[PDB]
């Protein structure tokens, strides 16, 4: 579907250059353990890591928050708009408090995400672009969050919510709105990626160091 | 007997990800007590040339999706130095649809993929190693993170890595939600805080690289064997497979089977086999199977008819018109709609395309556009020749193979299910007269 | 509109060499001047050049 979202910046009481922003002294001091992370002469390497760390103290990435990175890191700020508007896991626009993202690609496609997105739709009353009225829950649509194998996943809050049913995501969704914190991980009894057949693979114990060594090493 | 003939069937004392589960300690003692960072400091003494004559023999190909040779390939670093430094880059992007592999090795053996770092590093010269892991990833990289701590307080990284009196650092960069970004020369750019828009070569990373410098990017599965090679050697790991289709492989079977699950087995196993055995078989029966994706939404799919006799190796699936890719088998049933899943993908194309050139940026957009018009029956027939002809437009003349991927499925689709194309454009004329 | 009184005020010649053209210019009793062609120099194009190590260049986009 086409984006919703523009890419033109027009200054708006809550988002325009004189909106404050500022970095903690601890987040100071992580963008400098960030910044020693490459070679001197490259500084401009640090902008996804810097950007992204005031994305997390902030919540959403006001214009301020982004000239405020291209001005530490002595960037021209149009840099930094490149890299905020190519990325989608940067918001630019503000979210809720739990940032619901369901994975409708094909191979989640197949195991019924449609059934996971309706329940989810249903359990808020809302849309895959709108947010809640509490602004508690904002619901999209993403590609591919890497795991196809548990489908159908949902993401929130970089937390994996895996094998679900639209009765396991709304319980989800209430333990979540009632301020608890859910377990990430599948919810079908599986831990990980195993198969739920009775573990078909790896089932004796792991060979000690030096097992398979060949000679002269 | 020499010259195994059939494939498959491997034991557990054979293979290399021994907690692809998380069954056991993923930190340092665990992964030390199973044979990780055993005498890695004589395979770092044995110098540059034993490591990459052991990776050469070993007959290992490229593990992110090419299969390119993995000792040719680090070869082009054994150059002298001439001022830059030298990297080494680990490829955790992880973008393909169906594949799961790089995510559980990330989480649970991650002094494997430290270990393999080292390893590479020093078989390549590389000053130090970055690892370009996707932002969803952030329990997997937060786990990293740790394992490479403990690796650094133990004296396995760091100044003097392991005694050998090596230096080598282990860096961990995140992403933001880019599939393009696990492209090489994309992921460099992504690195040095650029658009994730992939480079033209030559020059190749080995020349010009990550910060101009000499670089390698391979895969997690591709660095996190060459420690185990090396210390087994070659041998044990080429007897594996096919001829030129060596050592053990991680399948991701996804999609319309009854148990879906990443999987170890040996290269050359029918994909039958694998399907039957390790993800409980093809939900309804083995004769109710579809179609299959055997390597990711990259390959063109294959009918039931191929898939019963086919192998899951790089070559035997080349003569099957498709591709090992990242060994990501996704299956559909009967009950699925092929034509919809096909222009799901191509949506996700669409949506992943950078934009930086003309054919993948206006033409994958107009695929989606044709096949979201093909999945309601609203085209005419000689659209899907045109539809073939578009494909072959983007196929080759875009800068990375992004427009490969986008354009291999619809090719598959039309060479397999033109009939059923056909059928619904068909019914949508009658309805509406 | 547009007046004129000079009849050769659309007129031009094409001549494959500058000699020919002299030669017809004399002949034809013209005064002439000669302005010597203008080719542009080759270059060195370097598509590497755009992601130099320490040289200033590098890109900052693409
Ligand atoms: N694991 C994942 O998440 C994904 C994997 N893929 C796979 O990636 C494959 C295509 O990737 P490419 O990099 O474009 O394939 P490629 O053949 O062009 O390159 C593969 C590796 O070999 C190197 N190489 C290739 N030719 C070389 C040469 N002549 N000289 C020196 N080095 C050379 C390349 O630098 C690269 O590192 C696809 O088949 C796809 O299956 C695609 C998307 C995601
Ligand atoms: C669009 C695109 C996306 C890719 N994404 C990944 C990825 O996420 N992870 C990966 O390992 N390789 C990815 N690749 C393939 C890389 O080129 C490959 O991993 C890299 O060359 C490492 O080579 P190796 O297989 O020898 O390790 C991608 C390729 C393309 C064209
Ligand atoms: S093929 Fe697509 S993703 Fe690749 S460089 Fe061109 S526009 Fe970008
Ligand atoms: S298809 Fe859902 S995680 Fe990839």
């Amino acid at each position: 579907g086409a984006g919703g979202a523009l890419f033109v910046h027009r200054d708006t009481p809550e988002n325009n250059p004189d909106t404050p922003f500022d970095f903690t002294p601890e987040n100071y001091k992580r963008i400098e353990a960030i910044v020693k992370n490459y070679p001197e002469g490259h500084k401009a390497a640090a902008v996804l890591p810097v950007l992204d760390l005031a994305q997390r103290q902030n919540g959403w990435l006001p214009i301020s928050a982004m000239n405020k990175v291209a001005e530490i890191l002595q960037v021209p700020p149009m840099r930094v708009y490149e890299v905020a508007t190519f990325y989608t896991m940067y918001n630019r626009k503000p979210v809720g408090k739990y940032h619901i993202q369901v994975c409708t690609t094909t191979p989640c496609m197949l195991r019924n995400s449609d059934s996971i997105l309706e329940a989810i739709q249903k359990k808020l009353g809302i849309k895959v672009g709108e947010t809640t009225p509490d602004k508690l829950f904002t619901l999209i649509e993403v590609e591919c969050l890497g795991a196809c194998v548990n489908a159908p996943m949902v993401q929130i809050n970089d937390n994996y919510y895996e094998d679900l049913t639209p009765k396991d995501i709304e319980e989800i969704i209430d333990e979540l709105k009632a301020g608890k914190i859910p377990k990430p991980g599948p919810r079908s009894g599986r831990f990980s990626c195993e198969p739920a057949g009775g573990l078909t693979s790896l089932t004796e114990p792991p060979k000690g160091p030096g097992f398979g060594v060949q000679a002269g090493l | 007997a020499p010259k195994k003939t059939s494939f498959g069937s491997l034991k557990d004392e054979d293979r290399i990800f021994t907690n692809l589960y998380g069954r056991h300690d993923w930190r340092l003692k665990g992964a030390q007590s199973r044979g990780d960072w055993y005498k890695t400091k004589e395979i770092l003494l044995k110098g540059p040339d034993w490591i990459l004559g052991e990776v050469k023999t070993s007959g290992l190909r490229g593990r992110g999706g090419a299969g390119f040779p993995t000792g040719l390939k680090w070869s082009f670093m054994n150059k002298p130095s001439d001022g830059r430094p030298k990297y080494l880059v680990v490829n955790a992007d992880e973008g393909e649809p169906g594949t799961c592999k790089d995510r559980e090795i990330i989480r649970h053996d991650p002094h494997k993929l430290v270990e393999g770092c080292l390893v590479g590093g020093r078989a390549m010269g590389a000053r130090a190693a970055y690892i370009y892991i996707r932002g969803e990833f952030y329990n997997e990289a937060s786990n990293l993170q740790v394992a490479i701590r403990e690796a650094y307080e133990a004296g396995l990284i760091g100044k003097n890595a392991c005694g050998s009196g090596y230096d080598f650092d282990v860096f961990v960069v995140r992403g933001a939600g880019a599939y393009i970004c696990g492209e090489e020369t994309a992921l460099i750019e992504s690195i040095e805080g650029k658009q994730g828009k992939p480079r033209l070569k030559p020059p190749f990373p080995a020349d010009v690289g990550v910060f101009g410098c000499p670089t390698t990017v391979a895969n997690v599965e591709t660095v996190a064997v060459s420690p185990t090679i090396c210390r087994r050697g070659g041998a044990w790991f080429a007897s594996f497979g096919r001829e030129r289709n060596s050592g053990t492989k991680l399948f991701n079977i996804s999609g319309h089977v009854n148990h879906p699950c990443t999987v170890e087995e040996e290269m050359s196993v029918p994909l039958k086999e694998l399907i039957e055995k390790h993800a409980g078989g093809v939900i309804g029966g083995w004769d109710n199977l579809l179609a299959v994706i055997p390597g990711g939404s990259s390959t063109p799919l294959i009918p039931k008819s191929v898939c019963e006799t086919v192998l899951m190796d790089f070559d035997a699936l080349v003569q099957a018109q498709t591709g090992l890719g990242t060994a990501a088998v996704i299956v559909m049933d009967r009950s699925t709609d092929i034509v919809k899943a096909i222009a799901r993908l191509i949506e996700f194309y669409k949506h992943e395309s950078c934009g930086q050139c003309t054919p993948c940026r206006e033409g994958v957009d107009w695929m989606n556009k044709v096949m979201a018009r093909f999945v309601k029956g609203d085209a005419r027939p000689a659209e899907i020749d045109s539809l073939w002809e578009i494909s072959k437009q983007i196929e080759g003349h875009t800068i990375c193979a992004l427009g490969d991927g986008a354009a291999w499925p619809v090719q598959g689709l039309i060479r397999h299910f033109r009939p059923e194309l056909e059928e619904r454009m068909q019914q949508f004329a009658l309805q509406h007269q | 509109w547009s007046s004129t009184a000079d009849p050769l005020s659309n007129l031009v010649l094409t001549f494959s060499t500058k000699e020919d053209a002299v030669a017809f210019a004399e002949k034809n009793g013209w005064s002439f001047d000669v302005e010597e062609r203008k080719v542009p120099k080759p270059k060195s194009k370097s598509y590497g050049a755009n992601f130099s190590w320490n040289k200033r260049t590098r890109v900052s986009t693409k």
